[PDB]
C-alpha cells in the first residue's frame, strides 16, 4: 500500500542473453520409491512443470545439451540404526533401446547404456547428455502427425524425433533388513542453448501434458 | 498498379507491394553443403512456382477469422498436388498474397499473420485435435477463439510472427513471403504443416449503405519447390 | 603426490555453479546444425517487437473488444477516450503486451517505450483527438483543457491513419511496497467525429506498444503467470 | 517445508550434507542504489501506514536466506542449529560518523536510553 | 504400427572405429559370496556373456589391455546396526602362479601378485592389466589341440596361451558378529584395441562356453 | 588423474581464511558505482580528526 | 598445499569415462607386436564386403 520509488541505474545486456535465460538448472522431476514401483523410471522432458514449460515454449526450436544432477535423499521407517550408504545406479537409455522392467533386469548390464554408480553419502552424481535428436533442433510445437494410418491420428503434435530418452535409477544393494524410502531429485541445466522463431507466451492454463489445449481463466 | 506475374499466372495488385519477407530471408534452394548428408533432390522449376487462387471467402460483420495450413491447402491442387502424391519428400517456401475488395465507405482491419507450427487448441477438453480438425484442405478452417489464437497464446502478441496489416481506409492487400521453416532439411508434405496463414478481423467490418459482403481473395504460390528424385538410374 | 586441503563448501551442489561435467556419450557425433531462420540471441529483441494493447478498459468487455476503443457520433466532446498507466506491473492496457510479459520475468526495468495508435475508420471519417502524456509524479488530466496544457499531440485521424508516441523514460522494480506510478497516456476527443451518410456511425482505434534499444532488465525471477 | 518456492530455478540453492565441510557462497552487491544506507533520514512513501516506518528504506534490504532439511522426516528426533557467518568483501565506505554511545532501544529505529 | 519416417543427416566415421566398438566397459562377471565359497575367484575371460562374446567373436585375433573396475555392494541379514566399512583385497594371479584355496591362504601375501586394498565406502577400485599373452595377440578361435597325447584331445579349441589370469577378491576383516552378503561386479574396458581377420557373426545359439557348438533356432 | 593427498586441517573452516567462493549470481551485473564524497581508506584518518574533550572532571 | 574443493559427481564411476588407471605390472614389457594380416581399423569396412542375400522368400 506504500507507493515507493527508487532511482534505477543499469548498464549491460549480458544478463538477458537466451543462454542465461534458459541456462538455469531447474527441477524437472521428483519421485519417491520404496525398498521393494521398485525403481525410478522417467522419460526426460521439459514440459513436466508449468514454469519451465512456459519458459521453453516462448521459442519454436531450441537445441541444447542436457546436464543432469541427481540428488538422492533417504528417510527411514519405524528402532533406529542410521542411514545406510546404499549404492545407486543411474542409467540413461537412448530412444532406440529397451528399458528395464524390474530391479533385477538384464538391461541394467547393457554396455551401450551409460551408467553412473554413486553412493548416498557422496556428492550428487552429474553427467552431460549431448544433443541426441534426429533433426537439428528440438521442436516444442509440431503441426503435424506421426504417420499416415489410424492409431496415430489420435497423437497430434507428437513427433517421435522429439523424445529425449529415458533415465532409470535403481539401488544396487536394495534388499536391506528394515526399510527405507528414497527420494530422487533431477536437475536439468541446458548448455550451448540456441533458439529460433520466438512465439507469443502462453496465457490460458494448460489442460494436458502434450496437447496444448486450453481452458478458461 | 502492377502485375504479380509468376510463370503461368498473374494477379493485378495495388502499387503498395510491400512484400514482407519472413525473418528477412528470401526463399532459396537447399544448399549443397547440407544436401550431401541426405538424398539429392530434383527441383521442379515448372509449373509448381505459380499462383494458386483459392475460392474467395466472405467477410461479414461477425466473422471470427480463417486459417489455411500449408502445404495442406495445396496438397490436392494442380501440379503441386500431383507432385506431392508421387514424391515422399518435400521442401519449399511460400508466397501468400491476400487481397480485399471494398468501397470507400467500408471500414475494418485485418491481421494477416503467418504462424509457424501452429498447433490447434480444442478449447475445454483434454483430447487432442483429430485429423479432420487440422487437415481442412483448400477450404481452410475457421477460428473459434481468435483472441487466444486457438492455441492458448494471445492475439495481442501475435505480431511477433511475420504479419501484415490491412486497413480498409489505407490499403486492401498484403504480401507475406515465407521461407523453409523446419528443423530438418526436408519433410513429408502429407502429414506435417510448416506454416499456417491466418486472417483475423481485429476490427469488425461495418458500414451503413454498403453491401456488408466484402469478398477476400487469397493466393498462395510455392517459391522454390524441391522433391526427392524419382528417375535415378540404377545401372553401373 | 600434490598436497591439497579441502576448502569450505567443497562437496556442495550449487544450482548456479558453472563447471564442466563428464560426457555420457564421448563419441556420439551429434547431428550437424543446419541453418534455421529467426535466431534469437538476446531476449531484449522480444520487447522491441510491437504488440497490441488492451486500451478498452471498460469493465464487462471480454475478448477482442478489449483491444479496441470506440469513437462514435454519439460520443460528445469533450469526452475521455482511454487511459493507459505507464506501469508494466499492474493491471492496465499494457499487461497484455510482449514487453510486459518479458519484463515480468525480471525485477528491475528501465528504458524508453513506443506507443502507436491506428484509427480503423472509414476513408472519409475525420476528427481530432488530444494525446496527452503525464510525466511520472504528476496528475492525469481530467478534461481537454488540462490535457492541452501538458505535453500533447493534436492527432487528426482524418489525414494520418496512424500516430506514434515516444515515451521519454520509465522505471520500476519490486521492493507491502509497490512502485509508484510512472505516468499516464491519455486521449481526449477534441472535436466530434464526422462521417458521411453512407459510412458507419461508429469507428474504432487500436494501439500497440514496444520498447527502444535503451531498455534493460535485471534480476531474472519467476513469472507469476502460471 | 514442502513449499513450491523450494524448486524455484531463479533462487540460488546449495545442497550440502552435515558430515561435509560447511557450505559457502558469495552474494554480490544486490542493491538498487550504489551503496547501502545505514542511516536514512526520510520516509518510504507519501501516505499513512508508512509514516510509522521512519528510517526504513526498502532499497536497503539484503534478501532472505531459507534453510531446510530435505530428508527431514526421521524415525526418532533431532535438533539442528544453524550458524551463519558473514564476511564482507570489496568493502568501501563513505562519510564516517561519531560512534554510538548510549545503549540501543530497538532494532531499526536508533532510539536511545540512559546509561 | 505407425510407419514414421525422419530425415537423417550424418557426417563423420570416428564412431564406428574398432577402438570405440570394443572399448565399452561391460560387465564380465557378477558373483555373491557370504561372510563364511568364502571368497571370490574367477578366471578372466570375455565369453562369459553372450552379447560381449558375439561382439568379440567378429574378429579372429584381438590384442588389448584390460582395465578392471570392482564395484562391491553389501546387504545385511536379519536387528540392524548399519553397513560395515569392511576392507577388501583384490589380487591378480598371473597364469604361472598358484591361486588361493581359502580365505587365510598363504598366496594372499605373495609379493609378485598385484593386490589392491580398498574399502566399501570408497570409490570402486580400478587397475589396468597389460597385454600378458605369450603370443602377439589373443586367439578367440583355435583350430588345433594343446598337445600330442590323450587327455588333451578332449580339449579341442583350447589354447593354454589364451588364458588371461585369475582375479581373487576377499574380505580382510571378514569375521563380523552378525552377517553380511557381498556382491562383486567386475567391469572390463579394453584399451589400445587392435583386431585382425574379421569373421562372419554368430547366428545360432551357443551350446557351451568353450566349444563353439551350435543348435537349432 | 593427478595423485594428491590431504594435508592436516583440510576440511576445516577458519574464520580468518582468505579463499574465493562460488558466486551465487554469476550474471547479475550489479549497480554501477557512482561517486560519493567522503571515502575512507584507512581508519587512521579518523583519529586525526579533532574531537572535544571532557575536561570538566568535577563529579 | 593447494586449496581444492570437490565438484558434484566426484566419487562416481561412469561406465563411459575416459581416465588413466594405475598399471598393475609397471615393468612387464609385453610381447612385441608381430605383423598379422587383415587388420581392421573401422567397422565400416565390414559393410562394404559383399555378402549373400536370402532372395528365396518362399515360406
Amino acid at each position: 500500500a506504500i507507493q515507493t520509488r527508487a532511482v534505477i541505474n543499469q548498464h549491460g545486456t549480458s544478463e538477458t542473453l537466451v543462454e542465461n535465460f534458459l541456462g538455469r538448472a531447474a527441477l524437472v522431476m521428483m519421485k519417491d520409491f520404496e525398498y521393494k514401483q521398485n525403481f525410478f523410471k522417467w522419460t526426460i522432458n521439459t514440459r513436466s512443470y508449468v514454469q519451465l514449460r512456459r519458459k521453453f515454449e516462448l521459442f519454436t526450436y531450441i537445441r541444447f545439451d542436457s546436464e543432469i544432477t541427481i540428488v538422492p535423499t533417504i528417510r527411514l521407517y519405524t528402532s533406529y540404526s542410521g542411514l545406510p550408504n546404499l549404492t545407486l545406479q543411474a542409467m540413461f537409455v537412448p530412444v532406440g533401446a529397451p528399458t528395464p522392467k524390474s530391479q533385477d533386469s538384464y538391461e541394467w548390464q547393457s554396455a551401450c547404456n551409460p551408467s553412473v554408480f554413486f553412493k548416498i553419502d557422496d556428492p550428487p552424481a552429474r553427467m552431460t547428455i549431448p544433443f541426441m535428436c534426429i533433426n537439428s533442433a528440438y521442436g516444442m510445437f509440431y503441426d503435424g502427425f506421426a504417420g499416415f494410418e489410424k492409431t496415430a491420428n489420435g497423437l497430434y503434435g507428437i513427433n517421435p524425433a522429439n523424445t529425449m530418452g529415458n533415465l532409470c535409477i535403481r539401488v544396487v544393494n536394495a534388499y536391506q533388513p528394515v526399510q527405507y524410502t528414497i527420494t530422487i531429485r533431477i536437475y536439468l541445466k541446458p548448455k550451448h542453448i540456441k533458439a529460433w522463431v520466438p512465439r507469443p507466451p502462453r496465457t490460458m492454463p494448460y489442460m494436458s501434458i502434450a496437447n496444448t489445449n486450453y481452458t478458461g481463466h | 498498379v502492377l502485375q504479380l506475374k509468376l510463370g503461368n499466372s498473374a494477379i493485378v495488385t495495388q502499387e503498395a507491394a510491400n512484400m514482407c519477407c519472413a525473418y528477412g530471408e528470401w526463399p532459396s534452394y537447399l544448399p549443397d553443403n547440407e544436401a550431401t548428408a541426405i538424398d539429392k533432390p530434383t527441383q521442379p522449376e515448372t509449373s509448381t512456382d505459380r499462383f494458386y487462387t483459392l475460392k474467395s471467402v466472405k467477410w461479414e460483420g461477425t466473422s471470427t477469422g480463417w486459417w489455411w495450413k500449408l502445404p495442406d491447402a495445396l496438397n490436392q491442387t494442380g501440379m503441386f498436388g500431383q507432385n506431392v502424391q508421387y514424391h515422399y519428400l518435400y521442401r519449399s517456401g511460400f508466397l501468400c498474397h491476400v487481397q480485399c475488395n471494398a468501397t470507400k465507405f467500408h471500414q475494418g482491419a485485418l491481421l494477416v499473420v503467418a504462424i509457424p507450427e501452429h498447433q490447434l487448441g480444442k478449447y475445454n477438453t483434454g483430447t487432442s485435435a483429430s485429423f479432420d480438425d487440422v487437415m481442412k484442405g483448400k477450404t481452410g478452417g475457421v477460428f473459434t477463439h481468435p483472441y487466444v489464437l486457438d492455441d492458448g497464446t494471445s492475439l495481442a502478441c501475435s505480431l511477433i510472427f511475420p504479419h501484415q496489416w490491412i486497413n480498409l481506409r489505407t490499403n486492401n492487400s498484403a504480401t507475406i513471403m515465407l521461407p523453409w521453416m523446419n528443423c530438418a532439411p526436408m519433410d513429408f508434405a502429407l502429414r506435417h504443416n510448416q506454416w499456417t496463414l491466418a486472417i483475423i478481423p481485429v476490427v469488425p467490418l461495418n458500414t451503413s449503405g454498403g453491401t456488408t459482403m466484402v469478398p477476400i481473395t487469397v493466393s498462395i504460390a510455392p517459391m522454390c519447390c524441391e522433391f526427392n528424385g524419382l528417375r535415378n538410374a540404377i545401372t553401373q | 603426490g600434490v598436497p591439497t586441503y579441502l576448502l569450505p563448501g567443497s562437496s556442495q551442489f550449487m544450482t548456479t555453479d558453472d563447471h564442466s561435467s563428464a560426457p555420457a556419450f564421448p563419441d556420439f557425433s551429434p547431428t550437424p546444425e543446419i541453418h534455421i531462420p529467426g535466431r534469437v540471441h538476446n531476449m531484449l529483441e522480444l520487447v522491441q517487437v510491437e504488440s497490441m494493447m488492451e486500451i478498452n478498459n471498460v469493465a464487462g468487455s471480454s475478448g477482442m473488444e478489449r483491444l479496441r476503443v470506440e469513437i462514435s457520433v454519439q460520443t460528445d466532446m469533450d469526452a475521455l477516450l482511454f487511459n493507459i498507466p505507464l506501469d508494466i506491473q499492474l493491471d492496465g492496457p499494457l499487461r497484455s503486451t510482449l514487453l510486459a510479459n518479458i519484463a515480468r520475468y525480471y525485477t528491475h526495468w528501465s528504458g524508453s517505450m513506443e506507443m502507436t495508435f491506428m484509427f480503423c475508420g472509414s476513408f472519409m471519417a475525420t476528427g481530432k483527438v488530444i494525446l496527452c502524456y503525464t510525466p511520472p509524479g504528476g496528475s492525469c488530466p481530467t478534461d481537454r483543457e488540462s490535457a492541452m496544457l501538458g505535453t500533447h499531440i493534436v492527432w487528426d485521424f482524418g489525414l494520418q491513419s496512424s500516430i506514434t508516441l515516444v515515451i521519454p523514460w520509465i522505471s520500476g522494480s519490486h521492493f507491502k511496497s509497490i512502485n509508484a506510478n510512472v505516468g499516464y497516456v491519455t486521449c481526449f476527443m477534441q472535436t466530434n467525429l464526422i462521417v458521411p451518410k453512407e459510412a458507419a456511425t461508429s469507428t474504432y482505434i487500436i494501439g500497440f506498444a514496444a520498447a527502444k534499444n535503451d531498455f534493460s532488465l535485471r534480476l531474472m525471477r519467476d513469472s507469476p503467470d502460471i
